[PDB]
């Protein structure tokens, strides 16, 4: 089952993480540390960016150090899909990350 | 107001 | 912390088990280097 | 995900998908970050602005599908959740910031081709790979176009 719009199969896009600045220019929402932009920039002709129904999925990197696959961030939120001028902001998990291993290792770590 | 500014959660 | 937590998180059973790549991840390699 | 493509499928291990028990529907993604804890968005389960409060006994995880719609039998676990966590600084009403939870599951999965845990990163990973210009990667089950429509 499906229709278009709604995708019948996991979809996948791989986008560049944009430079704060930019990001924090591209918006006028108060941008915090805890979130960083990604997706093209207009003068890049490729597209592609995280939607409704995205929520809560990862951000993953590929280390060439070690070959493992690092989760970065968490679609949060953007404005509108893939509009020119605009980036889709995700949860900063390294910087979160104190917080998640205070409540894996029993509010204490 | 995030809201009022735009913002959509996805 | 540093480096791996499980050993083997983040290593994929059907790909990096296998030493096989995925058909789009040479595009992330590619935007990599000691380029930033 | 907007001009994705399919993936492949062992893909991406780590993909959950949250579901709502009833009316029966999909709410959003997530990761397995190991073989009892879930990581997603706060905003997921709590968002006043929509009236939206989720509780334990309103969801469940699906963790090794491909497929949004029909239940892959061979593959796919189901499981319940055990606790829920939501930063207690998530901000809803300005910005979205700290717009994380963590989801604690009834008892561990069981890993599998399908089902693995994606690592986090540590201090030095994070120095190293999060540069302007560097490629990262998304995957969901999301509307692949800006809502006009359904």
């Amino acid at each position: 089952s499906v229709a278009e719009v709604q995708p019948s199969v996991l979809q996948v896009v791989n986008l560049p993480l944009v430079e704060r600045p930019v990001c924090k220019a591209s918006t006028r929402i108060r941008i915090t540390d805890n979130m960083f932009c990604a997706g093209y920039k207009p003068g890049e002709g490729k597209r592609g960016d995280a939607c409704e129904g995205d929520s809560g999925g990862p951000f993953v990197m590929k280390s060439p150090y070690n070959n493992r696959w690092y989760q970065m961030g968490i679609v949060s939120w953007g404005e509108g899909c893939d509009r020119d001028g605009k980036y889709g902001f995700y949860t900063h998990v390294f910087r979160l990350k104190k917080w998640i291993q205070k409540v894996i290792d029993r509010l204490g770590s | 107001d995030f809201l009022a500014e735009g913002g959509g959660v996805r | 912390t540093f480096g791996a937590g499980e050993a083997d998180c983040g290593l994929r059973p059907l790909f990096e088990k296998k030493q096989v790549q995925d058909q789009t991840e040479k595009e992330l390699f590619e935007s990599y280097i000691e380029g930033r | 995900i907007v001009e994705g493509q399919d993936a492949e499928v062992g893909l991406s291990p780590w993909q959950v998908m949250l579901f709502r028990k009833s009316p029966q529907e999909l709410l959003c993604g997530a990761s397995l970050i190991s073989d009892r804890w879930v990581l997603t968005a706060a905003h997921c389960l709590l968002y006043p602005p929509w009236d939206k409060n989720f509780t334990v006994d309103d969801l469940l995880v699906r963790i090794g599908k491909h497929s949004r719609t029909r239940y892959e039998r061979k593959v796919e676990k189901i499981s319940m959740l055990d606790k829920i966590y939501i930063h207690p600084r998530y901000n809803w009403k300005e910005n979205l910031d700290r717009d994380i939870a963590l989801l604690k599951l009834k008892r561990p999965i069981e890993l599998s081709d399908y089902i693995h845990p994606v690592c986090l990163p540590d201090k030095q990973t994070a120095a190293k790979l999060l540069h302007a210009g560097f490629k990262g990667r998304v995957t969901g089950w999301g509307n692949r176009r800006e809502t006009w429509t359904t």
